[PDB]
């Protein structure tokens, strides 16, 4: 499994007056690419006519 | 409710990768030798092979 | 971890001790459209990081204090301001009998 | 004064720059033994006001 | 790619993947004037990947 | 004009980029003779308007 | 002791009418790691029916 998540970064604290602990809005974008491998096997002979 | 075997996991308690804007992160698994899944059919009944 | 340790082990004694600070972000806050404040990364501000390695300046650690790292990953530090006492004369303030170092 | 006064121009905000190349990886390639494939998705993680 | 699959080969099993998370963009949002809100790539806004 | 004007756009703002790869080191590794425990924690310097 | 702060930053000063001495606000983020090595003793053999 892969976790995916973004790390919380933290709102200013400070001077300002009554800002409080907040986290900035961030959302994240990302391409994932995924490639599999598959082992094949080739087609049974056939005798048939039809 | 939870119990002493009731398994509470953390995943901020463990060594995970930080990526900016625009990094990438690969991962591999390689599959353990399975059955290969049979695309063709039969043209008999096995209680008809006489 | 800790039930690890003492489930496994018989003693346990600090050897070395490494910390590392990464990842650093000054921040500029400035006004938002319509209300609040909003927060940009900043390339000329700076952090000033001092590493009192020869103990020069007095250490206040060790004192048993409520200056602690959070005790769960999920939470935020808000490292301790630094201060100390040192010594001084006692003055009587005025005949109130008040003193004052 | 304003942008506005010149009706065919725009405000510009003088962002940044990034020559950088990538791909787009997606389709399968068959050989007489083996098929690769591959799929490329846009992922979307949303804000988490709290963890 | 199926239709390929299914019609050429006899057999199909796992062998190996490869997932790879690329163009990662932690993006913050800030309110855009006129109402509603805007959104700006972030340099230090970091993915979380485990 | 304004960018509310398509149905379902959302404004840009053009930010910079930055493909760096930085651990958050957590957790402990016990061996026969010692333990290297490792703890990772997010820190605020907060804004001191007059130093 | 590991002292942290922020250095100050100036406003400023010029041709804008009355700006006065004043500190542009930032505050700072980060990620401490710790990491403490223990030596640990083995446990003491025992020879106890119980």
């Amino acid at each position: 499994q892969i976790f995916l998540k973004i790390l919380p970064q933290s709102g200013p604290i400070g001077g300002i007056k009554s800002m409080g602990i907040t986290t900035l809005v961030q959302y994240a974008v990302g391409i994932m690419t995924v490639t599999m491998t598959f082992k094949l096997g080739p087609r049974k002979a056939t005798g048939r006519w039809n | 409710l939870a119990s002493e075997e009731s398994a509470f996991y953390v995943l901020e308690h463990s060594s995970f990768q930080l990526l900016g804007t625009g990094g990438t992160a690969t991962m591999s698994y390689k599959f353990p030798p399975v059955p290969p899944e049979n695309l063709e059919g039969c043209s008999q009944h096995f209680y008809e092979m006489y | 971890e800790f039930q690890h340790l003492i489930e496994n082990y018989g003693s346990i004694a600090p050897d070395a001790l490494t910390v590392t600070i990464s990842e650093i972000a000054v921040k500029d806050v400035t006004d938002k459209t319509g209300g609040g404040v909003q927060v940009t990364d900043s390339t000329t501000g700076r952090l000033c990081m001092l590493v009192d390695h020869e103990y020069k300046y007095p250490y206040v650690l060790g004192q048993g204090q409520d200056t602690l790292a959070p005790e769960l990953p999920i939470w935020v530090y808000f490292p301790p301001q630094y201060a100390y006492l040192t010594v001084g004369d006692v003055n009587t303030q005025g005949i109130s009998g008040d003193s004052k170092k | 004064t304003s942008v506005n006064s010149a009706e065919a121009s725009t405000g510009a905000g003088g962002g940044g720059s990034n020559p950088v190349k990538s791909m787009w990886s997606e389709g399968a390639t068959f050989s007489a033994n083996s098929v690769t494939c591959t799929f490329s998705r846009q992922f979307l993680i949303p804000y988490d006001p709290e963890h």
